[PDB]
């Protein structure tokens, strides 16, 4: 076990002072495809062998037929994709089929939205693979609401969120393309997370996103009736959470960010009492609520000073 | 929910003689030799923690210095190892080791910055090389490469700033690329670069702050996006950005140090990525850098933006200003 390691230390080591010597010679050849393919797939962050398979591949299309150079293309797709197949998570291995794509004549990115979708079926925090994909979106000049139809899909059949809300919240402003979000978007997207915080009160991505949407509307001064009951509505559903879970703080903290977008004097004193709760709840995040809470009673104080 | 467990017999102790008797051993191995692609940065870490830690003299200076110069390639930039390609990150770690050892001539400093200002592109990003990959990470190796250098006037600032400043997320961080999500990593890097370039007050501090307090776990351990492991290389990633954003305070300090110390390794010495686990010189340097800025006595006071002793920024008199 740790004997064969030291022989494939020797293989790694000879490989590599091959291939260097290799290209001090000026011997761009296959030979060098050869020896990177040896090390790279278990050593993807060894990036001076990325650049001299680019190298390799740069010379060898000057002087071969588009057939032999169109071959070469399709190797490199299927050595990447085993690549990533052992170690999904390397920046080089992503950044090289970046590369190899952005110079083919003809690249088929259908088939690269369809190797996305497999890799975020594997891993769906992926994100050198969400980035890959927001690469081959803008390449194919995929739509912003086509991309928005993928991350509904990917919320709703299970968790690790995260990475799909904040794609979304990317994507929303782009069908609103303003110089906030629309009413009517911003109350869609409200009924959606909220049914992904009570369908499960402990996954932190939706609560996270739901803060954003509050203060991605008009106003509290500007409340239609329609989104003052929509949020009255949310804060019952919060307190019926918190008597069903009351550990949880996201469900805590996200009563009291409701009550100030409803109306800061209006709810000061039970504002004070959730953050007390709060506190006792998440003592790691003491500080914290201190500082929000005095900033929220400043507010209240310029509030109270605005009267006549 | 996912967090680590802190078994009682983990170590609750500096053992700081242990952790520069592992530095001042390495490269004396089958990891050594894996890692030559990042030799250059190993270098950078294993100097820069036992500078904190009071014993870079243990390490060999004349050596480092020769080794610098073989890295510096015609292009001015510099690699990793001898016969690698040049790269920012390297770069970066070659004027920080030349900045903590006062021999920035060593190297070609003119070239350098031509170099760093080669890779700059027509909407301020920076590639990290000739081959075009753009990252934020490497804004910030740029500007604070050329602020060791006194040269940021040397690059297009003002288009370099919106570049950052659009991979502004949703929730006040920061990601690779404008639309990628946040990331602790690119947050230390974004912030740093907002901080070199004088720009923390376009930061939403209070939302930026509250996610990065969020990263700490029951276990007190910090990590670097919602639902991952915490580690801690993290630690330093996230407390540094929220020094840089003057709301350090908004974790549990203590929680946070018995995480730091729970990784130690009591035999090997060095830090591990989480406690039990193999031990580098990476998770070392953060380890004690983390410590350092949580206020541990024993070690030198870290700067928070370069991660070097802030004695080495004071001398060459850059300490960019910080928000609180
Ligand atoms: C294991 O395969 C590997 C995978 C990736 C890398 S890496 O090189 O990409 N880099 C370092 C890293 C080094 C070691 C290691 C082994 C042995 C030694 C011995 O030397 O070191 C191990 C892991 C590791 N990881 C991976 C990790 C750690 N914990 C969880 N993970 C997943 C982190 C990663 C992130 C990173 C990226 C860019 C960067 O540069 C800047 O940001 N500079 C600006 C700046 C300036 C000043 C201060 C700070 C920052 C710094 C760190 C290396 C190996
Ligand atoms: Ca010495
Ligand atoms: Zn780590």
């Amino acid at each position: 076990k740790r004997l064969e390691r030291e022989q494939k230390l020797k293989l790694y080591q000879s490989a590599t002072q091959a291939v260097f010597q290799k290209r001090q010679a000026g011997e761009l050849d296959e030979s060098v495809l050869e020896l990177t393919s040896q090390i790279l797939g278990a050593n993807p962050d060894f990036a001076t062998l990325w650049n001299c398979r680019r190298e390799v591949l740069q010379h060898l299309e000057t002087e071969k037929s588009p057939e032999e150079s169109a071959a070469l293309v399709k190797a490199e797709l299927g050595f990447l994709e085993s690549c990533l197949r052992v170690n999904p998570k390397s920046y080089g291995t992503w950044h090289h089929r970046c590369w190899l794509l952005s110079r083919l004549p003809e690249p088929n990115w259908a088939r690269e939205l369809e190797l996305c979708a497999r890799f975020l079926e594997a891993d769906e925090r992926n994100f050198h693979c969400w980035d890959y994909r927001r690469f081959v979106a803008a390449q194919a000049a995929v739509a912003p609401a086509e991309e928005l139809a993928f991350t509904d899909s990917l919320i709703t059949r299970n968790f690790s969120n995260y990475s799909s809300w904040h794609y979304r919240s990317c994507l929303l402003p782009q069908l609103h393309p303003q110089p906030r979000l629309p009413e009517n978007v911003l109350l869609k997207e409200l009924e959606l997370v909220q049914n992904a915080f009570f369908t499960d009160p402990n996954d932190q991505s939706a609560w996270f996103y739901h803060r954003w949407l509050l203060g991605a509307g008009s106003g509290r001064c500007e409340l239609s009736v329609e989104k003052s009951t929509v949020l009255q509505s949310e804060l019952e559903s919060c307190k019926e959470l918190q008597e069903l879970e009351p550990e949880n703080k996201w469900c805590l903290l996200t009563i009291i960010l409701l009550m100030r977008a409803l109306d800061p004097l209006l709810y000061e004193k039970e504002t004070l009492q959730y953050f007390s709760t709060l506190k006792a709840v998440d003592p790691m995040r003491a500080a914290y609520l201190d500082d929000l809470r005095s900033k929220f009673l400043l507010e209240n104080s310029v509030l109270k000073m605005e009267y006549a | 929910q996912k967090d680590v467990t802190i078994k009682s017999d983990a170590p609750d102790t500096l053992l700081l003689e242990k952790h520069a008797d592992y530095i001042a051993s390495y490269g004396s191995d089958y990891e050594y030799c894996m890692s030559e692609y990042l030799r250059m940065s190993g270098v950078y870490w294993g100097l820069t923690v036992m500078d904190l830690m009071g014993q870079l003299h243990r390490m060999n200076k004349e050596e480092i210095l020769v080794f610098i110069k073989s890295c510096q390639h015609e292009c001015g930039g510099v690699s990793a190892s001898i016969g690698h390609d040049p790269h920012l990150l390297y770069t970066l770690s070659a004027v920080q080791i030349l900045t903590l050892y006062d021999s920035i001539h060593v190297i070609n400093v003119d070239k350098v910055v031509a170099y760093v200002q080669s890779l700059q592109k027509e909407d301020g990003s920076f590639a990290g090389d000739i081959w075009g990959e753009i990252d934020t990470r490497f804004s910030f190796c740029a500007v604070a490469t050329l602020a060791l250098l006194g040269k940021l006037d040397a690059i297009n600032v003002e288009k370099a700033i919106e570049f950052v400043l659009s991979c502004m997320n949703f929730d006040g961080g920061f990601g690779c690329r404008p639309g990628s999500e946040s990331h602790a990593g690119q947050i230390y890097c974004c912030t740093g670069f907002l901080a070199i370039t004088s720009q923390l007050h376009q930061v939403n501090s209070d939302l930026l702050g509250w996610w990065l307090c969020e990263r700490q776990l029951p276990s007190g351990g910090l990590n670097g996006r919602p639902e991952k492991l915490p580690d801690v290389c993290y630690s330093w990633w996230v407390l540094a950005s929220l020094k840089i954003i003057g709301r350090l305070h908004w974790i549990d300090r203590e929680k946070l140090r018995s995480f730091i110390l729970a990784c130690q390794d009591e035999e090997t010495g060095g830090f591990a990525d989480r406690p039990g686990d193999m031990v580098d010189p990476f998770h070392t340097l953060f380890g004690i850098a983390g410590l350092s800025l949580l206020g541990e006595e024993q070690i030198k006071p870290v700067s928070p933006v370069f991660c070097m002793p802030e004695e080495v920024l004071q001398r060459v008199n850059v300490q960019p200003e910080l928000v609180s």
